[PDB]
């Protein structure tokens, strides 16, 4: 007759009732995303509304159990997830208006087209047209046109919608006993109740800034090197002491500098590491590629893929007859149903990402015996970090040689090693200031510290100082360049990417130390290591049952995120950059601009 | 010579777990070597007698219990390891003299639309003593407040329904269970191999 016993029975009913409902919703949404028809979208929306209504009923019920009287930490967490008032704390009409503008922003982003003024018959959307320009074009004026057209068209539409989005989202979070929507987001990292492992919501800012400070020097040297190399590519357009023009960074926004590898390669004579030609020339089976990833995961002590996975997954492009969503996704449908949705091509990029998504599935396969509300990552960063450590091990030349796509020669000049590490940095460290600044601007906007009359002013002021990037043309408050990113216009938090980059190298260092690896960390392949496999499974099985701090300590020995894994991974490239920039400018002027008056 | 005695074993449909079925078997020629190369039994282990001596043994009374349960819950059909099935639905005596049989039905019990014909109990007042049933639709009320009328806030309907689709994981695919128990008596009936 205790409250705890009453709460236990309530949680049993919820778990057993919600498993099946979530399974029906997942099956319906899978049939849509793999088979776009009107019947399927209506079935998905029906199942989703049923699931949301059941969840809200259970929320009002779970709100009737006084949390403070609970002495069991696990049941308290599940109850808290259910008691979250969420959007329901908004009035009905205000919530409807918020959902309307949310879907509208998502639609205009994913559908916006810009047309070439010289030839108004050529029009491109973001994918694949505008992205192809920003990735491969070497023409400054064409790139500048692409950059300015995307922003000045779709972002201007997004501006007022985004203002209403900000104010309503902050109100909701405030009604949910938070300061703003960013604080709500910061609640994901909050730990309250476990003595010796708690971690407050202001500590994230402290840790992110304290750790970004240590990353700062490495990024500065990479920035100087890329700046000189780009000066050779766009003569008379780049100052040797100024910020980088935003439209020369490799994509529409600068989130990844991957497409700058051709312009910044240290040693052209040394061959770039690409195995695409080997895959096509070698007998390949798409089944087999995914089977090889499966063979990799079993070699470290993890289970096979399920027969349901191999039968229900979609591993090839279904063709022109069947249109599907081709964004690589790892589906955890529940009830032990695990699938991967991927329009796999025979390319090196897809090989590593197949490892990444199958890493997700193993995470998803793990912690299955946990209750429903605990079937989730330790925090928002754990799943992608796990996927990313898989792809590094698969990307190592030792693994590539052992699988048989590479020549047995294995030539490894100190220059081939620096080439690989430089390509890693364009991706890994190029995204961190972007990630840190976007969430910092968003957090500040939610806090009400950036007035409406200076959204773009503070955005580009912050742009210059942190990332070292300067706009090619001036933007007044009519523009809305922040809303021009997918994650921003689709209501997704972004700090997971900063946090996941650090977590992944912590895990990589730990598992390579477990595998008794001796050489440079970036040459480590955790293949054939049942010890490393067990240490990772020991963390995977917790789900969201234990605090993420306790789970991280269980594997790496530290209660918090650490930068030394990343810095030790990139130490050789760091010294090489420090030598390469002796006669180069280090730092950035906050005052240089491409444009004048 | 009158009883194939497996009109239970292979048939059209079975009963739910909370209302498991009993049947008497008599006047039979128990040959179970043809069932050794049958559809592979998910689990076939005997407790009181030897599987290499079955047909030689000529016991008196035999009873058959048939019902359907999920895949992860199947390993509870044994003395001890009390759980959801082993307490609220079907418990086995600690001293058990018999054998347990189970196999997998791929799409027999599973249909594309889904099968919602098998039920199971989740809420009961007490654990069931061996070989007991309680099919009562008594609205369970652990909280002191006895609604007793209908579905309530702290009240719950004690019977839930299995959902069986042809794409489920192995952990909860439809497993079909038959239990053989030989009561220990000093009175003879007609059974042997
Ligand atoms: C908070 O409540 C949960 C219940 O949801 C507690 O977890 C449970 O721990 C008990 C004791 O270890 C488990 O019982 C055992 O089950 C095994 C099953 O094989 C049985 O053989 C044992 O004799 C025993 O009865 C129970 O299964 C387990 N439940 C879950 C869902 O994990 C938890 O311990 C509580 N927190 C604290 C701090 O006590
Ligand atoms: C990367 O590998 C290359 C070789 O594979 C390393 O280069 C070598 O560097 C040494 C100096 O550390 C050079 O030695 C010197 O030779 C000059 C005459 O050429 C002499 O005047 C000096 O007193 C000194 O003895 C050596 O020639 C050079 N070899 C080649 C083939 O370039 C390089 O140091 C490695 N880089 C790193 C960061 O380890
Ligand atoms: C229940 O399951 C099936 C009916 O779906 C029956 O199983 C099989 O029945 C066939 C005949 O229809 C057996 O073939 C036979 O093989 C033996 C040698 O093994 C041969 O001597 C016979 O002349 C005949 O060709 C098949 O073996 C048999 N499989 C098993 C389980 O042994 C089964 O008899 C049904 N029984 C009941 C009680 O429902
Ligand atoms: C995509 O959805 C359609 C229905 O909207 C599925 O239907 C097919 O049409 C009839 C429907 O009874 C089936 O008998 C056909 O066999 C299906 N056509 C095929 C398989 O080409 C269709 O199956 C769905 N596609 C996928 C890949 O799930
Ligand atoms: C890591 O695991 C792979 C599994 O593919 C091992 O590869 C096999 O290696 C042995 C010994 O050289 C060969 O006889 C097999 O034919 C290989 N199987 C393949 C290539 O599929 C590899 O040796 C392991 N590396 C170790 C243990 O250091």
């Amino acid at each position: 007759s205790t409250i705890e016993e009453q709460a236990k029975t309530f949680l049993d009913k919820f778990n057993h009732e919600a498993e099946d409902l979530f399974y029906q919703s997942s099956l319906a949404s899978w049939n849509y995303n793999t088979n776009i028809t009107e019947e399927n979208v209506q079935n998905m929306n029906n199942a989703g509304d049923k699931w949301s209504a059941f969840l809200k009923e259970q929320s009002t019920l779970a709100q009737m159990y006084p949390l403070q009287e609970i002495q069991n930490l696990t049941v308290k967490l599940q109850l808290q997830a259910l008691q979250q008032n969420g959007s329901s704390v908004l009035s009905e009409d205000k919530s409807k208006r918020l959902n309307t503008i949310l879907n509208t922003m998502s639609t205009i982003y994913s559908t916006g087209k810009v047309c070439n003024p010289d030839n108004p018959q050529e029009c491109l959307l973001l994918e694949p047209g505008l992205n192809e320009i920003m990735a491969n074009s070497l023409d400054y004026n064409e790139r500048l046109w692409a950059w300015e057209s995307w922003r000045s068209e779709v972002g201007k539409q997004l501006r007022p919608l985004y203002e209403e989005y900000v104010v309503l989202k902050n109100e909701m979070a405030r009604a949910n006993h938070y300061e703003d929507y960013g604080d709500y987001w910061r609640g994901d990292y909050e730990v309250n109740g476990v003595d010796g492992y708690d971690y407050s919501r202001g500590q994230l800012i402290e840790d992110v800034e304290h750790t970004f400070e240590e990353i700062k020097p490495l990024y500065e040297h990479l920035h100087a090197y890329v700046r000189a190399k780009l000066m050779n590519a766009y003569p008379s357009y780049i100052s040797p002491i100024g910020c980088l023009p935003a439209h020369l960074l490799g994509d529409m926004w600068g989130r990844f500098w991957t497409n700058l590898y051709s312009l910044t390669v240290p040693f052209g004579q040394k061959p770039n590491i690409d195995v695409t030609d080997a895959m096509v020339d070698q007998a390949w089976d798409a089944q087999r590629i995914f089977k090889e990833a499966e063979k990799f995961f079993v070699s470290v002590g993890l289970p096979n893929m399920t027969q349901g996975f191999w039968e229900n997954s979609m591993l090839t492009d279904p063709g022109n007859v069947q249109k599907a969503v081709c964004h690589p996704t790892a589906w955890d449908l529940g009830k032990g149903d695990f699938r991967i949705l991927m329009c796999t091509k025979v390319t090196m990029d897809d090989f590593l990402t197949a490892h990444h998504e199958m890493g997700h599935i193993q995470y998803d396969m793990a912690y299955a015996a946990q209750p429903f509300l605990l079937r989730n990552g330790a925090n928002e960063g754990f799943h992608e970090a796990v996927g990313e450590i898989m792809s590094l091990s698969a990307a190592t030349p030792k693994h590539l040689k052992s699988i048989g796509l590479l020549s047995p020669d294995f030539q490894e000049d100190n220059e081939t090693e620096i080439n690989f590490l430089l390509k890693q940095a364009l991706t890994i460290v190029g995204t961190l200031p972007f990630t840190y600044m976007l969430e910092k601007w968003r957090w500040m906007v939610f806090k009400g510290e950036i007035p409406k009359d200076q959204w773009m002013k503070k955005w580009w002021e912050m742009k210059r100082e942190i990332v070292g990037v300067v706009e090619p043309v001036p933007h007044d408050e009519t523009y809305c360049d922040p809303a021009s990113l997918f994650h921003v216009s689709n209501d997704y938090s972004f700090i997971r990417y900063y946090t996941r980059t650090l977590y992944q190298f912590q895990f990589q260092e730990a598992l390579c130390q477990a595998a008794k690896h001796e050489g440079p960390l970036h040459k480590c392949d955790i293949s054939n290591s049942t010890e490393a496999g067990q240490k990772l499974f020991n963390m995977l099985r917790l789900g969201k049952s234990e605090p993420w701090t306790l789970a991280l300590e269980n594997v790496v020995g530290a209660k918090n995120m650490n930068v030394r894994p990343l810095l030790n991974y990139f130490e050789p490239l760091f010294t090489w950059l420090k030598d390469q920039n002796k006669n180069s400018f280090v730092g950035w002027s906050t005052d240089w601009s491409p444009y004048a008056d | 010579n009158l009883c194939p005695f497996g009109e239970v074993f292979n048939a059209t449909t079975f009963a739910s777990v909370y209302a498991w079925n009993r049947k008497r078997i008599s006047n039979c020629v128990a040959d179970y070597s043809v069932l050794y190369n049958s559809t592979s039994f998910s689990t076939f282990k005997c407790y009181g007698v030897s599987p290499t001596k079955l047909n030689d043994l000529c016991f008196t009374n035999v009873y058959a219990d048939s019902f359907v349960i999920t895949g992860d819950e199947v390993r509870q059909i044994a003395p001890g390891q009390t759980g959801k099935i082993a307490d609220y639905n079907y418990k086995l005596p600690d001293d058990f003299t018999g054998c347990v049989i189970a196999w997998n039905s791929k799409h027999i019990d599973a249909k594309e639309g889904g099968n919602f014909n098998y039920l199971y109990r989740l809420f009961r007042k007490a654990n069931l003593k061996p070989f007991e049933r309680d099919i009562s639709t008594e609205i369970y009320q652990a909280g002191s407040k006895p609604c007793n009328g209908q579905t309530g806030l702290n009240c719950y309907y004690p019977l839930y329904r299995y959902g069986f689709y042809p794409t489920d994981g192995v952990g909860h695919q439809p497993y079909r269970v038959v239990v053989l128990s030989f009561e220990l008596l000093n009175a003879p009936a007609t059974v042997c191999g």
